[PDB]
């Protein structure tokens, strides 16, 4: 297999590259927060109806607690996983009723009011798309405990949070929602990542656009992609294949002469039923542990997998990151939250910069024996003049004594140039 | 306020208690006590017994250790967490949102406490905020003017730059500003004066 | 054991039994007149019992998780069936789990679908901005585990001892 596609970057030593456009990319990451809540009635289980088996079973002690305690931390800790990845705000923010963002479009994300379920058309096709074997399960004395909170409710989460970051942008996750205009808010993101306002205010229409297209993309690429949401509906058929693992087991003579208690009461004597009841109540402990001891591995693992997910709800969704590759591919923006059935998925919104073109660069200017350097940007080179321009976009200005500073003179430097600095 | 300490503190002492207890099973033997079988039953059967009190014991033990282990991963959990939030919140100030502490961190303080660590987190809280009319950029001369720091704000006739998480109006001048441009491109422009430094001073 | 109910499925006139995907037995042909019926086992449930403090009161109200109301202050959850909370149109915060949305309280004890949080309506607009006049300095706690007991065994001297 080929590792990449090759590429040679021309490294030389007064030669840079600066972006002079850039694309507004929304990736998604799906991560599980939840799995399906199982209660075992060890008794049911391992005997079911049967009174001799109960009490040949009383004699190995406290191992049914032990399982039902197991199972019990398991079901509460999967409703905590839920609230600390979903509950993270304490007021239900609400969008207005004009959905005029400056240009920019959330009907993909926002809640759909024709729809009963009150979900987005992202979050809709989620649950769509993540899919009498319950009877068997239930009638063997397993039974699925409800999610504490309800799809509706973290779906109005979910809203909740879009509102926020919407209206009022970083300011309702540290505090009070204080509204801003959400081109300001996007300049400001803009900021975050070293890019001037007049970047974002100038490009206005393009940007909205690109969002706009980003979006429709994301929601045609998760309706056309089966694997997209392989992680939630894995983790769906893992539980569902230990049940149907932990029903078959029943089914399994365990060096008995049979797999049924009642045959082995109607069959034969006290004294060698009480055995055969015996290698069936080991058997059916050992499976019932064993799988005790699975759904806890699980459980550490979708613990893991919410605590990860409540960290990018609170650093991705509540307020811009810049560490690289957390909040998507890219100069990270924003994120928005979607709830999806045990899990959520986070659209985030970043700067990737397009269309670089090569400058002569400079480590500073040397003007009347004193070296000038760059406040906040880079000097570069079209051939016979120099300019200083920001780092991440291309926008040339001339050097003046505004944007450069003075340190020392010429003769430290190495590879200084000389060129005039412009006093206004 | 103190439950994850104590439910650890709980769980410990629980699994000791249940292992302890397991002594008094008869996994399916006649007696649970071993004197009991070696005094009553020759070694033919007694070996039987044993080996039954053996495979519940050992099977007893085995889930505890496997417990003890997957508690010692959950706990190994936290402490890189914790670690993490002593090296990030307690040793500088991080600007990971809700990682140390809701609001705008400021600093953190580490205490300890049996078998754990309780972090002091002194944030920044924003508060009684007040409305302002805003504009992306201020038009003067042609030219377009945009914060360098701050945000535009209107109290109602006058606009003024201020820093964007504290109140501070500050007159619009060419200080405080950067011009990108002219008046025809960004959206919302609005017109006010720019004041400049330098005309007092070359004019007196 | 189980009720026997009426069957829509359509046997071939030499299957006798019925199982369902993970083998257990779902339906059956009744050997005295052709009919179908479906063996679908009898009712059993999570009983769990909802109280607040011994020092505050002393009534308790019974979850029946998975079971209807008609098969057992009655109130009808998709949890299952709630005896002895007298469901409230009101909406507060949890303070006892029910689940499916539920939660009760003592107030006698209440059932209620919790709400999430205050409704907030923030006034969002193409020009206005809130901006801080003022702060608060928040000092907040947080408890992480850091180690457990230590813990060895002597499996000798505990499967056998002398
Ligand atoms: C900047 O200039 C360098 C060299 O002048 C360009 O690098 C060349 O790219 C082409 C196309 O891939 C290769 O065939 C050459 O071998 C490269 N030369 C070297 C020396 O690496 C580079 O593409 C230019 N950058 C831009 C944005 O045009
Ligand atoms: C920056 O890139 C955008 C697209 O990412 C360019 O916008 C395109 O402009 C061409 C011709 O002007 C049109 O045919 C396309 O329809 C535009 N695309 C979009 C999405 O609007 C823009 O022109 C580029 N700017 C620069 C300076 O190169
Ligand atoms: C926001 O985007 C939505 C969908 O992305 C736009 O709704 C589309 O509107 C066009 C024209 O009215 C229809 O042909 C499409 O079928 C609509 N799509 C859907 C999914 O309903 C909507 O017009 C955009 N603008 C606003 C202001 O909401
Ligand atoms: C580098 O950029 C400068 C500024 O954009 C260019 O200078 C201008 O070039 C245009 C067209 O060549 C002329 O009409 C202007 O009169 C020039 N301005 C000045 C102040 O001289 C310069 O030509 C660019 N260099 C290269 C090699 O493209
Ligand atoms: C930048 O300017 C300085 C000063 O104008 C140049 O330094 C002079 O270089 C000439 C020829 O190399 C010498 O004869 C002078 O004695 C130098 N003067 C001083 C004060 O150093 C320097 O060469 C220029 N650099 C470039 C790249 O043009
Ligand atoms: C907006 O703020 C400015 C500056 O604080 C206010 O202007 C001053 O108002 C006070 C009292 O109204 C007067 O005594 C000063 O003489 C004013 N200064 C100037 C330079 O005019 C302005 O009144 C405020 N506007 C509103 C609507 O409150
Ligand atoms: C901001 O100032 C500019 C220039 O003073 C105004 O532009 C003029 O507007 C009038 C009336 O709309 C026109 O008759 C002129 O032709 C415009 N001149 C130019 C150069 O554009 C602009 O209207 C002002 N904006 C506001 C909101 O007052
Ligand atoms: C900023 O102004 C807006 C509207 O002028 C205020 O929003 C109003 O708040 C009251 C009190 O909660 C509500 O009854 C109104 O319905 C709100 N109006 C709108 C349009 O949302 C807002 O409170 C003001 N901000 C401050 C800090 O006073
Ligand atoms: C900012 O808030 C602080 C309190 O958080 C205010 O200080 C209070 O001032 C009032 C009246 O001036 C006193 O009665 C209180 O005792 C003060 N509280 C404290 C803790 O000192 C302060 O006045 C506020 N500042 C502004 C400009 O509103
Ligand atoms: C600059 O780079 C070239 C090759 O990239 C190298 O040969 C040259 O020595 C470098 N300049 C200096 C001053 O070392
Ligand atoms: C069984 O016997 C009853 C009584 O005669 C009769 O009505 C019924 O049709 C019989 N069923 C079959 C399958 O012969
Ligand atoms: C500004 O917002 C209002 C409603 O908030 C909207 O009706 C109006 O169209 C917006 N302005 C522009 C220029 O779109």
């Amino acid at each position: 297999m080929s590792l990449g596609a090759e590429n040679s970057v021309a490294y030389s030593n007064n030669s840079i590259a600066i972006p002079t456009n850039f694309t507004i990319s929304v990736t998604t990451e799906i991560l599980p927060v939840s799995m399906t809540k199982t209660s075992v009635d060890c008794t049911m289980y391992i005997c079911g109806d049967s009174t001799e088996c109960s009490n040949l079973l009383l004699q190995y002690g406290s191992f049914c607690t032990q399982l039902k305690r197991a199972l019990t931390g398991i079901a509460v800790e999967q409703d905590k996983n839920t609230q600390e990845v979903f509950a993270q705000v304490k007021q239900i923010y609400k969008t207005p009723p004009i959905k005029y963002f400056g240009g920019f479009n959330f009907s993909q994300i926002l809640p759909d009011p024709s729809k009963p379920s009150k979900r987005s058309p992202i979050e809709d096709l989620l649950f769509n798309k993540v899919t009498d074997l319950i009877c068997a399960q239930k009638f063997n004395g397993l039974t699925v405990l409800p999610p504490l909170l309800t799809d509706e409710m973290i779906a109005q989460y979910t809203s909740a949070l879009l509102a926020g970051t919407i209206t009022s942008g970083w300011t309702f996750g540290a505090g009070p929602a204080l509204q801003i205009p959400f081109p300001m808010q996007m300049a400001y993101r803009f900021n975050g990542i070293g890019v001037t306002q007049n970047v974002l205010y100038e490009n206005q229409k393009l940007i909205a656009n690109q969002f706009n297209s980003a979006i429709g993309k994301i929601q045609d690429s998760l309706s056309s992609t089966p694997s997209a949401l392989g992680k939630l509906q894995d983790v769906v058929n893992h539980n569902a294949q230990a049940l149907n693992t932990l029903v078959k087991q029943l089914s399994s003579k365990f060096g008995a002469i049979s797999s049924v208690l009642n045959d082995i009461l109607s069959r034969l004597d006290p004294p060698e039923a009480e055995v055969q009841i015996d290698r069936l109540i080991t058997g059916r402990l050992q499976s019932l542990q064993t799988y005790v001891t699975q759904q806890l591995i699980r459980a550490a693992e979708i613990r893991a997998s919410a605590n990860l997910a409540a960290t990018k709800m609170s650093e991705c969704v509540l307020g811009q990151s810049k560490r690289v590759d957390f909040c998507g591919k890219g100069y990270h923006l924003m994120s928005f939250p979607q709830s999806a059935p045990h899990g959520v998925v986070f659209l985030h919104v970043t700067y990737v910069p397009a269309q670089e073109k090569n400058f002569t660069t400079a480590p500073a200017i040397c003007h009347d024996g004193k070296a000038h350097f760059p406040r906040e940007g880079v000097f570069v080179s079209n051939g016979t003049h120099w300019f200083v321009t920001q780092r991440n976009f291309y926008e040339p200005q001339i050097i003046t004594t505004d944007n450069t500073f003075v340190s020392g003179n010429c003769d430290v430097v190495i590879g200084i140039v000389n060129n005039t600095v412009y006093d206004p | 306020a103190l439950g994850k300490l104590q439910d650890v503190v709980n769980h410990n002492a629980q699994a000791l208690n249940t292992l302890v207890k397991q002594l008094s099973s008869k996994f399916g033997a006649i007696s649970s006590v071993l004197n009991d079988i070696l005094s009553r039953l020759d070694p033919p059967e007694a070996e039987v017994q044993i080996d039954r009190l053996i495979t519940g014991r050992l099977q007893s033990l085995q889930t505890y250790v496997t417990q003890q282990l997957i508690r010692a991963a959950e706990i190994r959990a936290s402490a890189n967490l914790a670690a993490t939030k002593m090296s990030e919140c307690v040793l500088g100030q991080s600007k990971r949102v809700d990682f140390c502490g809701k609001g705008y961190h400021l600093m953190s303080f580490p205490q300890s406490a049996p078998h754990g660590v309780v972090f002091l987190h002194v944030t920044y809280v924003p508060a009684q905020e007040k409305n302002f009319t805003t504009a992306p950029a201020i038009c003067h001369d042609g030219k377009a003017h945009f914060p360098r720091e701050g945000v535009f704000v209107s109290n109602g006739t006058h606009w003024f730059v201020t820093q964007r998480n504290f109140y501070e109006p500050q007159i619009i001048t060419t200080d405080n500003t950067f011009v990108s441009g002219n008046c025809d491109v960004v959206i919302g422009i609005v017109n006010n004066t720019v004041y400049d430094p330098l005309q007092p001073e070359l004019d007196s | 054991t189980g009720v026997l109910t009426e069957s829509n499925k359509k046997f071939l006139p030499f299957q006798q039994f019925g199982r369902d995907i993970a083998d257990t037995t779902d339906a059956v042909r009744d050997p005295q007149t052709l009919e179908i019926l479906d063996i679908t086992p009898c009712s059993f449930g999570g009983v769990s019992v909802i109280t607040p403090g011994t020092n505050t009161s002393n009534q308790v109200a019974v979850l029946y998780q998975g079971v209807n109301c008609t098969e057992v202050n009655v109130f009808q959850t998709r949890a299952g069936c709630l005896i002895g909370a007298e469901y409230v149109n009101n909406s507060y915060e949890c303070d006892i789990p029910i689940g499916a949305g539920i939660c009760a309280s003592y107030q006698s004890i209440i059932a209620y679908t919790m709400s999430l949080g205050a409704e907030n309506s923030v006034a969002y607009s193409n020009n206005s901005i809130a901006i801080p006049t003022n702060f608060t300095i928040s000092v907040t706690t947080e408890i992480l585990p850091v180690s457990m007991t230590k813990t060895s065994v002597d499996c000798t001297m505990y499967i056998c001892g002398d």
